[PDB]
């Protein structure tokens, strides 16, 4: 039910802290196969301060749900058989390649 | 621009990324 | 205190606040070096001591020989050097490099 290029809100500090308290959205990056193989996600962060950065993109989704800044640099592996979390919107089709772009940039041996 | 050049060219003229960990420091689960 | 692609470091995981916990994980470092040098990040796949369980894990073998385990391809993170203790240790092979890009390719493959 999770699929690349979605954006969940996720509980990013389920055990500790307030309740519900940082529950952020996240950009789903790895495939299908690797989410229904392992139930984890490849997120990366949206987050609320401006562009800054090449490395950054402004989101913007199908639905118009979810505005801010896809940090491109931190990404994370998530365990969503341990995490509270909800399908909210998903990526624009037209972003899809500049983001795997941005990350392979990062993969390739200088 | 291909944003791969883009990405490039800012980190060879000497362009840093200066952010501090996102939150998201906890693991839970099988995170490891 | 300089880091390379492939380099095997052993790095705080442990949360930078609230924690008493500091042991150090080794970790193979897959992001290259002008992101290294540009971001002050890794990105990381950390290695444990199992034997081959699942599909995505890959058997560790190194240069000077003073890490072993599996590398787990699954939980790939983002961390900030400046932020946690690190030492660097070994080294991956140089046959096992281009296997570890492609299987991190491999989840990254977009579907119709």
């Amino acid at each position: 039910n999770i699929k690349q290029f979605d954006i969940l809100y996720i509980d990013l500090n389920p055990t500790r802290g307030r309740e519900k308290h940082n529950v952020r959205p996240c950009l789903v990056i790895n495939n299908q196969m690797s989410i229904d193989g392992t139930n984890f996600v490849w997120v990366l962060p949206i987050t609320t301060r401006g562009l800054r950065y090449p490395t950054d993109i402004q989101l913007k989704t199908k639905k118009g749900l979810v505005s801010g800044v896809i940090d491109t640099v931190q990404i994370r592996a998530l365990d969503l058989k341990a995490r509270q979390y909800n399908y909210k919107d998903e990526l624009q089709d037209n972003l899809k390649n500049d983001i795997l772009k941005a990350i392979k940039t990062y993969l390739k041996p200088t | 621009k291909s944003i791969e050049d883009r990405i490039k060219n800012f980190f060879q003229s000497g362009g840093k990324y200066t952010e501090l960990e996102v939150d998201w420091e906890e693991r839970v689960g099988r995170e490891i």
